């Protein structure tokens, strides 16, 4: 039922090619983009933008037109090359519409790993688009299955590329397929589910335990199934009762530096940083405190015992767990 | 009548939930987002996917995937979205059953608090 069948109806209505029809029509798109390329250096348009420019045209059953203009004014050297490229540009005309079909029978493989058949075959079907067109029109073998491969590859570079993993270059894919066809592979002949480190051998150069272990720690399909059974509870971002003992530990430091003198307490404020968030050099502090360090570092440590002091004679060591 | 649609807007914080031990498992991922994904890699895919020029047909088979790909983090209500694909399973949380749906969130954050 799925939207495929859908497209699996607009996909086998309408038919393949002969078989001589399939190379007189490719020839147009090398005179194409050649025949283009004639007004490409002609006033530099790379020969990309008078085809892809002019492609949406010959897309005339959607948009644009535009660059024709100058293509008219032909000089006495031109009106040839007008036709020529529109002769040409039906090299993008009926080519592409036929292997849609010839396609879809090879996706039927990777019908697994990830993306549904529906999918694949953007991934697949758009691999045509590119390889379509790098044809070697040369070569006596003619066009076909040997199509299936830019397909295909197209597809294991997409399934790579895609997949409820985070990232997969294939430095683990085809790393995981190892392990776990090695795994597979001593299992049949062994009995019994191999270790990590008896793996390192059945690997080589490099492969011990931990890095085997780093790999299937990663991913391959887990990273769980997501939600069944808000599947899982904990916290402790914003913590509740830590945001409420924050306030007192600094309320009741302003209680403890009421018995101060200020040419500590802020000396003290300032050189720790709790003032703002300065954490102020003892320089900075000396400075605007007008005294060199000298009288000023007494007054540091003048603190200190004078806060710690009046400590064991008054509880408050208990503010530290937080 | 700006229900024609042309920019899906899903947030991001409610996922990023990660590893959970005792007793006997860990590993830890969420869903909404792995659902989420199905959209913008089509909606990415097709624009790439056009500009190389990908006469009719195609086209529209694909594009049409944004729209399928939207009944997404909306409601799944026709053939299904299970995870584990091919897998025979359980239903994409898609505001469906739960989030918004009866007894998930709606029905449980109003007076089961």
């Amino acid at each position: 039922s799925d939207p495929v069948r859908q497209y699996l109806h607009e996909i086998g209505q309408v038919p393949l090619l002969t078989l001589e029809e399939e190379i007189d029509l490719a020839r147009k798109v090398e005179e194409g983009m050649e025949a283009i390329k004639k007004l490409s250096e002609a006033t530099g348009l790379d020969q990309e933008l008078i085809r892809e420019v002019v492609r949406a045209k010959i897309l005339g059953t959607a948009r644009v037109e535009e660059v024709d203009g100058k293509l008219k004014s032909l000089p006495k050297e031109l009106k040839r090359y007008l036709h020529i490229a529109r002769e040409g540009e039906a090299a993008r005309q009926h080519l592409i519409e036929a292997n849609l079909r010839l396609v879809v029978s090879i996706a039927k493989k990777y019908t697994g790993r990830g993306l549904s058949f529906l999918d694949l075959i953007q991934e697949g079907n758009q691999g045509l688009i590119r390889a379509v067109e790098k044809f070697e029109y040369k070569r006596r073998f003619k066009f076909s299955t040997y199509a299936t491969w830019w397909i295909r590859q197209a597809i294991n570079r997409a399934i790579a590329d895609q997949a409820r993993t985070i990232r997969i270059p294939v430095h683990m894919v085809e790393t995981i397929n190892k392990l776990s066809r090695t795994a597979r592979q001593l299992q049949q002949e062994l009995g019994r589910e191999p270790s990590y480190e008896e793996i390192a051998e059945a690997m080589g150069p490099g492969w011990d335990a931990k890095r085997v272990e780093e790999t299937l720690k990663i991913a391959q399909e887990p990273v769980s199934l997501e939600t069944p059974i808000d599947f899982i509870p904990d916290e402790n971002l914003p913590s509740p009762v830590e945001a409420a003992a924050q306030s007192l530990l600094s309320e009741e430091l302003e209680k403890a530096l009421s018995k101060l003198s200020e040419r500590e307490a802020m000396v003290l404020k300032l050189r720790k940083g709790l003032i703002d968030g300065r954490e102020h050099t003892l320089e900075e502090v000396g400075a605007y405190f007008g005294v060199t360090r000298e009288r000023i570092r007494q007054i540091e440590n003048k603190a200190l015992r004078k806060l710690k002091y009046h400590e064991s004679r008054t509880r408050k060591l208990r503010d530290f767990l937080e | 009548p700006e229900w024609m649609i042309l920019e899906a807007v899903p947030v991001l914080p409610p996922d990023l939930r990660p590893m959970v031990q005792v007793d006997g498992g860990r590993f830890a991922t969420s869903d909404l987002n792995d659902l989420y994904r199905r959209l913008i890699n089509r909606n990415n895919r097709l624009k790439k996917l056009l500009a190389q020029g990908a006469p009719e047909i195609i086209i529209r088979n694909e594009k049409r995937m944004l729209q399928e790909a939207v009944d997404a983090v909306i409601d799944n209500g026709r053939r299904g979205s299970p995870v584990t694909n091919p897998g025979s399973e359980r239903p994409l949380r898609s505001l469906t059953d739960i989030l918004s749906g009866k007894q998930g969130r709606f029905r449980q954050n109003l007076l089961g608090k």
